[PDB]
């Protein structure tokens, strides 16, 4: 199994080798939207 | 008396040298067992699938809650992860870059989809069978939920329970954005949450003799609707379920949040407070608890 991208684009699994940007839900910072 | 039977399956592989599933697998099937109630002409059949050391430690397991308390015939199946596997493959393959961890196409994510195909997996003889997770706690009699099949409307071919998290209101965010008045992953009564496959109803007969359904597994079928929905995940046939019951809801029987109580609440620390608790809401007297996300279930 793979860790569900918090992220809003890119692929279904964190880390996705074929995404370089990361759009946050409201509220969320970072590049695993952790603050 | 023509003896009748009633068909269950549990996925269990993976389980030696893993005592986590091991003791999810013990709660459920006590449960199960203990609950159960059936008449004398009646049969209850327990279908595994799993490889050769998981099919030992199910067993081992099993001997110790069979016979059930209640007296009723119990009858236990092995099925073959890896023949499964290969059945499936060629029905399945299309779908599996758009649901499985993560890209693109392997042998070892075939399984997740078993529930798709199952009408083709199991034997002619049987007309129905009702996949379970094995982190579930039975509240009542399993006997209960088969009554469930006779509210299907005419069309339906599955029976399943709407997912009790916000995660497919993010999978479809892009369609969301491009779309800002769609149902698609808003929570109930109106909005359409997806689903979670925990507790399924599979009316194999219905699935056999349905064309919209025969359709939507074809491959050219599978990616016109992920490209329109711009929708990936890694849930398997949850995701699968999830996407083709957004284009055609006629197809599934929503079984109320009683008979599949999630208590994963993962969603809600990874940014959706706000909502929720529109997502997770269940009352009324709870019949299956569901501890998904290795989420410890309550006594
Ligand atoms: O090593 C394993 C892991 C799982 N299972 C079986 O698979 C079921 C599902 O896994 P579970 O641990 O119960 O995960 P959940 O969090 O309930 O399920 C989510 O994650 C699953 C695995 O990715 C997806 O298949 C589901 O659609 C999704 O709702 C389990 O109940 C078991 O029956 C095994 O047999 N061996
Ligand atoms: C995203 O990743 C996390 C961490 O791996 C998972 O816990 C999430 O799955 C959970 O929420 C969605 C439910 O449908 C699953 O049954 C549950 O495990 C995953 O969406
Ligand atoms: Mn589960």
């Amino acid at each position: 199994q793979c860790e569900s991208n918090p992220c809003l684009n890119g692929g279904s699994c964190k880390d996705d080798i074929n995404s370089y940007e990361c759009w946050c839900p409201f509220g969320f910072e970072g590049k695993n939207c952790e603050l | 008396v023509v003896p009748v039977d009633y068909h269950l399956l549990m996925m269990f592989t993976k389980a030696e040298h893993n005592a986590p599933l091991q003791a999810k697998a013990r709660v459920a099937l006590s449960s199960l067992l203990r609950l159960a109630k059936f008449e004398a002409h009646e049969v209850l059949n327990l279908h595994f699938v799993s490889e050769e050391a998981s099919r030992e430690v199910a067993k081992a397991l099993l001997r110790e809650l069979l016979p059930p308390a209640a007296g009723f015939k119990c009858k236990v199946i092995f099925h073959d992860v890896a023949v499964l596997t290969d059945k499936l493959f060629p029905v399945v393959e299309a779908m599996q870059k758009y649901f499985s961890a993560g890209s693109g196409t392997y042998y070892s994510d075939s399984i997740f989809f078993l529930s798709v195909a199952m009408h083709q997996i199991m034997p002619k003889e049987i007309p129905r069978i009702i996949q379970l997770d094995l982190d579930l706690k039975y509240k009542t009699n399993i006997r209960e939920l088969f009554e469930e099949f006779d509210n299907f409307l005419p069309g339906a071919v599955i029976g399943i329970a709407r997912e009790m998290q916000p995660v497919y209101r993010h999978t479809f965010w892009q369609f969301r954005h491009e779309n800002p008045k769609t149902r698609v992953g808003d929570p109930p009564p109106e909005g359409l949450p997806g689903f979670n496959s925990g507790v399924m109803l599979l009316n194999l007969e219905a699935m056999r003799q349905s064309p919209l359904y025969s359709h939507l597994l074809e491959p050219s079928w599978v990616q016109q609707l992920a490209d329109k929905y711009h929708f990936r995940g890694h849930l398997g046939d949850q995701d699968f379920f999830t996407m083709i019951g957004m284009e055609h809801p006629e197809l599934f029987h929503v079984l109320d949040c009683t008979w599949n109580r999630q208590l994963c609440t993962w969603w809600r620390d990874h940014g959706y407070s706000d909502v929720f608790q529109a997502y997770f809401r269940c009352e009324g007297h709870v019949k299956i608890y569901h501890g998904n996300c290795n989420t410890p279930i309550p006594e």
